[PDB]
């Protein structure tokens, strides 16, 4: 399949675009990601936004200048030419009846398939503030595509210099059942199958590892005795610094 | 029908079906030289048995002899001839009890089970945080539209 | 889905089913006959005239009673013995899928050539044969115990029902659960 | 880097050396070291800070550690570290078979106990490579021991 990598760059500019033009819940600032979708990986290394216009009395109004939108495309190619248009990234939390119908609008100058994006600035639960996707039709169908960021060597570590476990694994494991558990319940009384397929696929997939149980334990033993060897070097080394604490002790009282 | 029937050959209709449809089967005389038929009967004999337990492997993991010598239409000392040259010739390989009369799988344990089987059960929660993340906006489509 | 299109009047549609229901009869993949009660069909169709397999089939998967089926139909399905063989296949899948989790509490997947004679109304030479037949068609995987009379199918085939996998879930949640006020506030309170 | 003109002017007015590490001169030594005093023009002496708002300092601490393969640490790298924990255990025998060869040959050779042998440390250096090596190998195999399983029911 195919893989969508959102660079720090293009994270952070969205982030931008809404403190400065004061959107509050009432306006989404939409934005066209930069790229290319030709290979497998999807990388965005450009961003910038558009001077949109929500309207939330008709889903069908939307204000978007189409000239703006070559211009600049064609304007910034003399930074670097692997800029092309491969989709377009929007804000907000949820998915109004106002994406879909813009979704068709840059398919016309797009080639392959467009890239949708939903930058959320409050990140409200889990991880993944900015979620991507996919519009395909055969009735539109949305598929989510993993969420990779991956950054040049001068990017990532210029990161590293502006901020100069097991247990959160668990937290968020735990949620995941509260969070499927409402979704089949909601659900139920919404029919009143096949998206509860889905998820009855991957749920299905001491219960089937008591075959294995006994060979786990086994296993084990064998790591826990690696641990026992480093545990006793260790240990040979309190000894050695009580012995040597007592040389410093000695030199005291002659000296 | 015949290149299917292998896999599910139970070797219970093989004496019924080239009764009623021979054409290459029990009697050619056809590009095949010899005194009778007799070469017919024992060269597909040999080659049905073989593709028996070869699917046997494959389904039946613990079988008891005493019922395998029934499904290869053999005897005690007609089985251990053919399965003697599949396992000596690198073919594939089995399990045989003469006193317990036990036929297994024989399952390998060289793959040194978690540190190598443990890749069935990496894709089974890949597909759990993926699936719900995106039911979660689908969902809130239509409950709310 | 299709709400615009393909604009259908009440006699097409009952010779539409008809090809929708004959393909389901041999068919032993992708669920059953329930499938195309699924869609607005038996209740836009008659339900006499042949038109009944869908009922008569459903329960005939459960029960497993081939007298009901076979005295309301002609000779015409009747005289080939494929139909009665498939019939088989996916009486015994509604069970064989319970072997994980489905409805079943515990959750440990074992089958007995005893368990697996009384559901499928075989006896215990008829059922070895036709759990290998299942497996050899691409419906099912696994192996065969018969040492220790134990069943290993691996989950292949699918199924539209829910609603009994909600308390079985509750119980990875509420297990888990006990382990993050004991085992996991004793690591962050260290 | 940076670069501001002064020429005539720009004087009388606040302190502009004052504020970071300016007033300089020490031999010829600053920054690059081919300016001493004029650098391009007058030295500006550039000054980098940054600041950020709330939202944007929660970003970059969670999301940025070493690679994503966050919000479950369990299965993503379980597989992958335990196919290679039967290389893993053969490669850290080695570590141990050279630590006690160097400290056996450390106590073996000196009989003095003074400094003829320019050791000035000596035993630290070995004594850690022992010690921290060691510290490195057994934690891995007891911090991730604990969540290669997990499993319960």
């Amino acid at each position: 399949h195919e893989k969508v990598t959102i660079a720090p760059l293009v994270l952070l500019s969205a982030l931008d675009h809404y403190e400065r033009t004061q959107t509050k819940e009432n306006k989404r600032c939409v934005g066209v990601i930069l790229g290319d979708a030709n290979s497998s990986t999807i990388r965005v290394t450009n961003s910038f936004a558009l001077p949109f216009e929500e309207d939330e009395k008709n889903s069908d109004v939307w204000f978007l200048d189409h000239n703006y939108i070559e211009n600049m495309n064609e304007m910034c190619k003399k930074i670097n030419a692997k800029e092309k248009l491969i989709g377009w990234y929007h804000s907000g939390p949820k998915l109004r009846a106002s994406d879909l119908k813009i979704n068709e609008l840059f398919k016309k100058y797009t080639q392959n398939n467009p890239l949708l994006l939903i930058v959320d600035v409050k990140q409200q639960g889990v991880g993944l503030p900015t979620d991507a996707y996919v519009a395909i039709e055969q009735e539109k169908t949305f598929l989510h595509l993993p969420c990779t960021i991956e950054a040049e060597e001068a990017e990532e570590i210029g990161v590293e210099h502006l901020l100069r476990i097991r247990l959160t694994n668990q937290l968020k494991s735990l949620k995941g059942l509260q969070s499927k558990l409402k979704d089949v319940v909601e659900y139920l009384d919404k029919v009143i199958h096949t998206i509860l397929g889905k998820l009855q696929d991957v749920f299905n997939l001491n219960n089937l590892q008591k075959a294995l149980t006994v060979k786990t334990n086994d296993e084990l033993m064998v790591i826990y005795i690696s641990n026992l060897v480093r545990s006793i070097i260790a240990f040979d080394d309190l000894i050695e610094n009580k012995i040597q604490n007592k040389k410093i002790q000695e030199q005291r009282v002659k000296d | 029908s015949l290149v299917k029937l292998f896999t599910t050959n139970e070797l219970m209709r093989w004496p019924i079906v080239q009764k009623t449809y021979e054409p290459v089967l029990n009697e050619d005389d056809l590009a095949f030289g010899g005194e009778a038929n007799k070469h017919h009967w024992e060269d597909l004999q040999k080659r049905v048995i073989e593709h028996n337990l070869r699917v046997i492997s494959e389904y039946y993991s613990r079988i008891t002899l005493l019922r395998l010598n029934e499904l290869l239409d053999l005897t005690e000392s007609q089985t251990e001839t053919y399965i003697s040259d599949l396992v000596n010739q690198g073919i594939i390989y089995a399990k045989v009890n003469r006193p317990a009369k036990i036929v297994n799988f024989e399952k390998p344990k060289n793959s040194s089970q978690l540190l190598n089987e443990w890749s069935h059960n990496v894709d089974e929660l890949l597909e759990h945080i993926e699936t719900i993340g995106h039911l979660i906006t689908k969902e809130e489509i239509m409950h709310g539209l | 889905t299709l709400e615009p299109s393909t604009s259908i009047t009440l006699a097409e549609r009952q010779q539409l089913a008809y090809d929708l229901s004959i393909s389901a009869l041999l068919g032993d993949k992708i669920y059953n006959f329930g499938e195309l009660l699924h869609h607005p069909i038996m209740e836009t169709i008659v339900n006499d005239s042949n038109y009944d397999w869908l009922f008569q089939l459903l329960n005939a998967l459960t029960v497993g009673d081939f007298d009901k089926f076979d005295s309301l139909i002609k000779v015409q399905i009747s005289k080939i013995p494929i139909l009665a063989q498939h019939e088989s296949f996916l009486r015994q899948k509604i069970c064989l899928m319970t072997l994980i989790e489905t409805v079943f509490v515990k959750n440990i997947r074992m089958l007995s050539f005893e368990d697996i004679s009384k559901a499928t109304h075989l006896p215990k030479d008829n059922v070895e044969h036709l759990v290998m037949r299942a497996i050899s068609l691409g419906l099912l995987k696994g192996s065969i115990d018969q040492v220790n009379e134990l069943v290993t199918i691996s989950w292949v085939q699918p199924r539209i029902i829910s609603g009994d996998q909600i308390t079985k879930m509750k119980d990875r949640l509420v297990e888990w659960n006990d382990q993050v006020e004991k085992l996991g506030k004793k690591m962050e309170a260290r | 880097d940076a670069f501001r003109l002064i020429d005539t002017g720009a004087l009388i007015n606040n302190l502009e050396p004052r504020q970071t590490t300016s007033n300089t001169g020490l031999l010829n030594k600053a920054n690059i070291q081919a300016l001493i005093h004029g650098l391009n023009r007058h030295y500006y002496s550039l000054n980098i800070d940054y600041h950020k708002t709330a939202k944007e300092t929660k970003m970059l601490m969670n999301l940025h550690k070493e690679q994503w393969q966050s919000g479950l640490k369990m299965y993503d790298y379980e597989e992958k570290e335990e196919s290679n924990l039967a290389a893993t255990k053969s490669m850290v025998k080695i570590a141990e078979q050279y630590s006690k060869r160097i400290e056996e040959e450390k106590e073996l050779t000196e009989e003095e106990l003074k400094t003829r042998y320019v050791g000035r440390q000596d035993p630290k250096k070995h004594l850690s490579e022992t010690a921290d090596e060691t510290l490195e190998n057994n934690i891995v195999s007891v911090l991730t021991a604990g969540v290669n399983s997990v499993a319960i029911k």
